RNA sequence: AAUUAUUAAUCUUGAACGAGGAAUGCCUAGUAAGCAUGAUUCAUCAGAUUGUGCUGACUACGUCCCUGCCCUUUGUACACA
């Protein structure tokens, strides 16, 4: 219900069966890999919810 | 025809073999002939791993890990794509 | 010395969220008299991000073929609008439709992913390009609704959406939408 | 769920309507709902408190649009 | 040459239809959609076609899940495939 917010440093691929799913790499300092929906740019800001998850290599 | 010189298994000087069962269709298969894996794995992830960790007393702890040994035959084992298959030059590459 | 329709300034508004900030545009270029502006914002990726966000508003207004191309009857039922705003709850109309932008998109949703051939609705986040068009689009539709065969004019709807959207009411179209989205992805991780 | 909204002003609705003045946003929308009056008759009591300068006008009208507000 | 009413003009009458099930089409910019108009056929008849202009959005900056076409390897008792 409250949010943390990370910058992007880098986007690596894009994932799903469609191709509509983006694949970052994320610090808030500790690094975390988080998978998005909508377009992005290196700089962008993540509000995330769930802090301790990650999403698996491509 | 004869598309194998060793017929699709690994037998000479010897009259019959024992068989062994498949780990996924029950199979009967002889054992020279099955493809056998030996898979050490985790029980966890390493995600998960981690948790198991600093819930832990000792201080120091390792995870066991667990030892399997599948064998399959043909069938079920080229619809998982553990084996695929392959032009006829590159049938003769082994290791 | 500009004014939006020569009678608010937007010269002391923030985004006060720090992740919108760079989103939505009320700055030196974005600064107009009226909203019509024949700009070309959908030739890159991301040129979408500069038009005024007021401009943004009156291009979702024409909707539902009847009313494609109709941009100056758009304009019209904007200003007074934010008209009403004033006069009741009085504050700044565009402070107010500032806030309706940043409460009314999700945070995140859920998407089927068959990452290990098992697909699964399992959740993601949003990009803040996607919130800021997922509000402007939430906001204009449930006034498009709430006004067809009612007595209440379009732009009298129009005020009271944006109002209880950025009052975190539950009786917007927007609030109950965003917490319908946001609800499903908790539930899937 | 229909509406029956009356269409001409009673002898008992004849003082209630004039408290309308006292509005903050003065609409026939907000009037017609108060007061279950037609809308042809809102526009008719706003014409007439407006003439008398017992209400101040917000903006410049449109054809479409009539917001008023109380005098003060 | 107007009856089976060519087409236009005036006064009366005032039906279904409250946004549409299973399915399915075309579209990434002055484009979609909305709005009219020139020309063809033409003694007289455009709810069609072929051009032209006016007002002018939302959404993506991808993918191989569905449908097609192409390439490589593999199997065939098919070659009217
Ligand atoms: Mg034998
Ligand atoms: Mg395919």
């Amino acid at each position: 219900e409250k949010s943390k917010l990370a910058k992007v440093e880098k986007v690596l691929g894009r994932t799903g069966s469609r191709g509509g799913v983006i694949q970052v790499r994320a610090q808030f300092g500790r690094f975390l890999i988080r998978n998005v929906k909508g377009p992005v740019r290196e700089g962008d800001i993540l509000a995330l919810l769930e802090t301790e998850r990650e999403a698996r290599r491509l | 025809p004869k598309k194998r010189r060793n017929g699709g298994r690994s037998k000479h000087n010897r009259g019959h073999v024992n068989p062994l069962r498949c780990s996924n269709c029950g199979r009967c298969v002889p054992k020279d002939k099955a493809i056998k894996r030996f898979n050490i794995r985790n029980i966890v992830d390493t995600s998960a791993q981690r948790d198991i960790k600093e819930a832990s007393v000792y201080s120091t702890f390792q995870l066991p890990k667990l030892y399997i040994k599948q064998c399959y035959c043909v069938s079920c084992a080229i619809h998982s794509r553990f084996v695929r298959v392959r032009s006829r030059e590159q049938r003769r590459v082994r290791k | 010395d500009i004014k939006l329709f020569k009678k608010w300034s937007y010269e002391e508004i923030n985004i006060a969220d720090l992740s919108l900030v760079d989103c939505i545009a009320v700055s030196q270029k974005a600064c107009v008299y009226t909203p019509h502006t024949a700009g070309r914002y959908q030739k890159k990726r991301f040129r979408k991000a500069l038009c005024p966000i007021v401009e943004r508003l009156v291009n979702s207004m024409m909707m539902h073929g009847r009313n494609n191309g109709k941009k100056l009857k758009a304009i019209r039922i904007v200003a007074y609008a934010f008209e009403i705003i004033h006069l009741m709850t009085g504050e700044n109309p565009l402070q107010v439709f500032v806030n309706a932008v940043q409460k009314g998109g999700p945070r995140e949703d859920s998407t089927r992913i068959g990452s290990a051939g098992v697909v699964r609705r399992q959740a993601v986040d949003v990009s803040p390009l996607r919130r800021v068009n997922q509000a402007i689009y939430l906001i204009c539709t449930g006034a498009r609704n709430a006004a067809f065969r009612n007595i209440k004019s379009i732009s009298e709807c129009l005020a009271e959406e944006i109002i209880n959207c950025a009052n975190e009411s539950s009786s917007s179209y927007a609030i109950k939408k965003k917490d319908e989205i946001e609800r499903v992805a908790k539930a899937n991780r | 769920e229909k509406l029956n909204h009356a269409v001409f002003i009673d002898k008992s609705l004849h003082s209630k309507i004039l408290e309308c003045k006292n509005m903050k946003v003065i609409t026939p929308s907000a009037i017609a709902e108060k007061y279950k009056v037609n809308l042809s008759v809102a526009r008719a009591v706003i014409n007439h408190l407006a003439d008398k300068k017992l209400i101040a006008e917000v903006c410049v009208q449109s054809h479409s649009q009539k917001l008023y507000t109380k005098v003060a």
